[PDB]
């Protein structure tokens, strides 16, 4: 095709592929939290866990 | 006094044409083998189209010059020296007309100079 429609085009690509890059990077930066947010939770569910197998009967 | 419409169905063939008696006879090619005054040649066949103020007559002539376009390459030489001689233009595209769209004008790119002024009242709201 001509130049300047596989330049622009190539440029595209780039600035998507940037923008895709700064996403991962975002939400990667979001698991970061959430995985220690489960794990402070964790205990709780223990400690409920723990005083069901009592309350059964 | 008479109104005439003239249509030219192809300006791309008649710049073929044109190129190939300047190298028959010997003219040095410029860009793309075409010779120099090609633009002089469009320029002067379009210039004759007009209108007439009264003190000549009303009589009038309007041109619509049809240029053929390689994939779409508009900024090719012939496309380009066109383009920018007539007061308007009208882009139709291959990718509208299979979308569904039977007359195919991108109406993003289609311009008129002198629109408005064309229009009746009523259309023109």
């Amino acid at each position: 095709a001509s130049l300047r429609d596989i330049k622009t085009r190539i440029n595209a690509t780039k600035k998507t592929s940037q923008i895709t890059k700064a996403m991962e990077m975002v939400s990667t930066s979001k698991l970061n939290r959430a995985e220690q947010n489960a794990k402070s939770f964790v205990p709780y569910m223990e400690k409920i866990q723990e005083v069901v197998a009592n309350v059964a009967l | 006094g008479k109104h005439v419409l003239v249509v030219y169905d192809d300006l791309s063939k008649q710049a073929a044409a044109y190129r190939e008696l300047s190298l028959l006879l010997r003219r040095p090619p410029g860009r793309e083998a075409y010779p120099g005054d090609i633009f002089y040649l469009h320029s002067r066949l379009l210039e004759r189209a007009a209108k007439l103020s009264d003190a000549k007559g009303g009589g009038s002539l309007t041109a619509l010059p049809f240029v053929e376009t390689q994939a779409g390459d508009i900024s090719a030489y012939i496309p380009t020296n066109v383009i920018s001689i007539t007061d308007g233009q009208i882009f139709l595209q291959s990718d509208l007309f299979f979308s569904g769209v039977r007359p195919a004008i991108n109406a993003g790119l289609s311009v008129s100079r002198v629109g408005g002024a064309a229009q009746i009242k009523a259309m023109k709201k």
